RNA sequence: ACUUACCAACCCGAUGCAAACUGCGAAUACCGGAGAAUGUUAUCACGGGAGACACACGGCGGGUGCUAACGUCCGUC
RNA sequence: CCUCCUAAAGAGUAACGGAGGAGCACGAAGGUUGGCUAAUCCUGGUCGGACAUCAGGAGGUUAGUGCAAUGGCAUAAGCCAGCUUGACUGCGAGCGUGACGGCGCGAGCAGGUGCGAAAGCAGGUCAUAGUGAUCCGGUGGUUCUGAAUGGAAGGGCCAUC
RNA sequence: UGCCUGGCGGCCGUAGCGCGGUGGUCCCACCUGACCCCAUGCCGAACUCAGAAGUGAAACGCCGUAGCGCCGAUGGUAGUGUGGGGUCUCCCCAUGCGAGAGUAGGGAACUGCCAGGCA
């Protein structure tokens, strides 16, 4: 699962999902698969995606994740009133703007890409595209 | 000051066609040589911090600053400012004449000799080396020892290259390798 | 360095007497010869200068520099300095002790009638 | 872990911009450190609060090969 | 707490006293300072601290 | 004295993220000065008498909560 | 009570919001004068290794600052030595911050000193926590008062517990 | 007035670093000597004295070089005041101001007083 190994502070605000991505281009493969809505990608959701893809890209090729939560989220349990400060960390969240670059894969053929990809677009809450990497 | 009026005769002249140098001030030339004692022990017992003071000033003929630590850390226990080693830098007279009682009976006198190492540079042409069983003083008595001491015997040379700190213990004649 | 632990150790005492906005007399020591300046509170101009380097002053003096050559030129400044009229100069030791020509050059100074 | 504590804000920052026209002994800016140093007619106090020595308008300057921040006072 | 509180008296003849603490347990030896005493309007020996 | 299908710090290139990172950097807001127009002094000082100190929701900037609440706590309107 | 963020590029700004820390230490760890420049890494090497101490080179404050954290610090506020007590007294223009009680900064002047040759600097410490209003008494000083007078008791003033 | 050098500045990287070349009559630097004035928390390295035998090496000054640091547009993008609107966790429209990064490019500083040397 992806999370920090270590952070400086435990909790972390709520934040807001405002602006524009800048992960635009794909600059490590020749494949990629670019978030089109706007959303929270949790641990998850980013470990059961990578699990999604790799079932049917089998071992050849390499995939790269561009993206990193660093952000955690915490929960009040049930039967508990409002206040005693802030509650425990469960999970940790990304935040994903219009735009940005998610998944990549390079070595493969473009016909198996477009499988790969929308079978992790069922798992992922927002709307996603498929891109290519163009030069300069 | 044997040597010193050996270095402006011969040595000066043999580099100054050896290496081919425009100018004569181009020669390699000795600073310094820094006498040192590290003798580490005296966290323990301080009686033989002052027996190091005047080993080291038997060797050299002048008074040692103790030296204080340089950064306090607790996995190698050591305080911050303490007291462990002891020091004499020799510039001048002091300095050409130690360099003869060197290299004439201290370094031939030692047992199992077969010659310095010739590698033995810093990278930019500064030349250090140690000598054992310190007996081979003619200072130090075999009745007044308490243990085996150190010394780091450093040539500070203001050359730029060690191929030129190589060539100025040729003329000192450096017993060989 | 030689020549930048100089400059570090006087900048201490060169930016406090431009907190004060007096005149200050620098000295520059050199194993040849020895100057001395008077300098207006702006720093970028000066008032009165007379060094070892001059003819003037080494047709009197054995050596260039020496604890008798800062004496002289060190009145020679001072002689200069009544003729314009600065009247309370600062002086400004420059990175040196105040021990040898230093010292040398700003008693004689201090004879010729300066109020530093 | 059990956490909950905060002190009395201290009432920091600039008291005294640039063009206003300052009495001598009057705080400029209030800091902690020397976020900004001290120049022309103007002191550098214990806890570096930075006054007003002379009768005049606050003038911000970068000066120094660090490019460090001063405060002058010019006369008005 | 620990740290005692003394009272640097004067050697005049003047009874006048300044307060200021010392650490008892680990410097015993008795302070020597010299302050401003008000009435003589001079500089004198201050003693006593305990 | 060398090397192997081994693990691997630092460094270098490429790429992200951070209320408690800033080698960078707004919009306006705020502070001061000058100027015209406009406004029944709308401003400050001082004196007589208060009431109020349970606020609500909506837009926006947030903390908290599930980017739940006609939820809670602030800033601003 | 202190530090940071929440706090929305002035100040101010809440919650059982997020991370810590203080009820001191210090006669030098203060003042002043004179000096001094680390962290890390390479190479070299009687005891000697992972470190005892050094030399030069790379590196230029990432080190350090009695401690929590931020903001500072090379002119170093960091470090060392000599000489010392300004951790002075009576004052204080002007200003910050408070509803208030109050707190904080502050040049300069008067008196007498410390250091430096001198210009100058010094009314504590790199700054921000280290604190208890008042009533009531205890101690020291001061004919200020002295219930008829002269004292005294008590009280006040100032220093302090 | 030119060239070269020193001192104190203005300015604070378009002023730095690295590389290459060069300067010794003067200047500066190293160097010579040191019982001494003094100095070292050891040490004539530094500090400082007395001298000029030697020298442009280290350092410094200048010239050349775009490896690096740095400076840096135009346009575009992100953001935002005011007003309006939507599928209202967000974004668009009208108008006002305009980033950051990156690119083209700039760039081996400039300038003031005074002194010395050469012509
Ligand atoms: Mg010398
Ligand atoms: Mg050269
Ligand atoms: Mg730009």
């Amino acid at each position: 699962m992806l999370q920090p190994k270590r952070t400086k502070f435990r909790k972390m605000h709520k934040g807001r999902n405002r602006g524009l991505a800048q992960g635009t281009d794909v600059s490590f493969g020749s494949f990629g698969l670019k978030a089109v809505g706007r959303g929270r990608l949790t641990a998850r959701q980013i470990e059961a995606a990578r699990r999604a893809m790799t079932r049917a890209v089998k071992r050849q090729g390499k995939i790269w994740i561009r993206v990193f939560p660093d952000k955690p989220i915490t929960e009040k349990p049930l039967a508990v009133r409002m206040g005693k400060g802030k509650g425990n960390v469960e999970y940790w969240v990304a935040l994903i703007q219009p735009g940005k670059v998610l998944y990549e894969m390079d070595g493969v053929p473009e016909e198996l890409a477009r499988e790969a990809f929308k079978l992790a677009a069922a798992k992922l809450p927002i709307k996603t595209t498929f891109v290519t990497k163009t030069v300069m | 000051a044997k040597l010193h009026d050996y270095y402006k005769d011969e040595v000066v002249k043999k580099l100054m066609t050896e290496f081919n140098y425009n100018s004569v001030m181009q020669v390699p030339r000795v600073e310094k040589i820094t006498l040192n004692m590290g003798v580490g022990e005296a966290i323990a017992d301080k009686k033989l911090l002052d027996n190091a003071a005047a080993d080291l000033a038997a060797i050299s003929g002048q008074k040692p600053l103790i030296t204080k630590a340089r950064k306090s850390v607790a996995g190698f226990k050591i305080r911050q400012g303490y007291p462990i080693g002891c020091k004499v830098t020799l510039r001048g007279e002091r300095m050409w004449e130690f360099f003869e009682r060197l290299i004439t009976i201290a370094v031939p006198r030692i047992r199992d000799f077969r010659g310095l190492s010739a590698k033995s540079f810093d990278g930019r042409g500064n030349y250090s080396m140690g000598v054992r069983e310190q007996i081979i003083f003619p200072e130090i008595d075999y009745d007044k020892v308490d243990r085996v001491r150190g010394l780091d015997i450093t040539i500070t040379t203001t050359a730029k290259s060690d191929e030129e700190g190589r060539a100025l213990l040729a003329a000192f004649d450096f017993p060989f390798r | 360095d030689k020549k930048s632990a100089r400059i570090r150790r006087a900048t201490r005492a060169r930016r406090k007497l431009q907190e004060l906005g007096a005149t200050r007399l620098v000295v520059h020591r050199t194993p040849r010869h020895i100057y001395a300046q008077v300098i207006a509170p702006n720093g970028s101009e000066v008032l009165v200068a007379a060094s070892t380097v001059e003819k003037a002053i080494a047709e009197q003096l054995k050596y260039t520099g020496n604890k008798d050559a800062a004496a002289a030129v060190g009145k020679a400044v001072a002689e200069r300095a009544l003729e314009k009229g600065i009247k309370d100069v600062s002086f400004d030791r420059s990175g040196f002790q105040y021990h040898g020509r230093v010292q040398a050059l700003a008693d004689a100074a201090r004879e010729a009638g300066l109020q530093f | 872990t059990r956490n909950g504590r905060d002190s009395e804000a201290k009432r920091l920052g600039v008291k005294r911009f640039g063009g206003e026209s300052v009495l001598a002994g009057s705080i400029i800016v209030r800091q902690r450190g020397t976020k900004f140093h001290a120049g022309a007619n103007v002191g550098c106090g214990r806890d570096h609060t930075l006054f007003a020595k002379a009768d005049g308008k606050v003038k911000f300057e970068v000066k120094g090969p660090k490019n460090r921040k001063f405060i002058s006072i010019e006369a008005e | 707490g620990i740290r005692e509180k003394i009272k640097l008296v004067s050697s005049a003849g003047t009874g006048h006293f300044y307060t200021t603490t010392k650490n008892k347990r680990t410097k015993p030896e008795k302070l020597e300072l010299k302050k401003f005493d008000p009435v003589v309007r001079q500089h004198v020996i201050y003693k006593e601290a305990k």
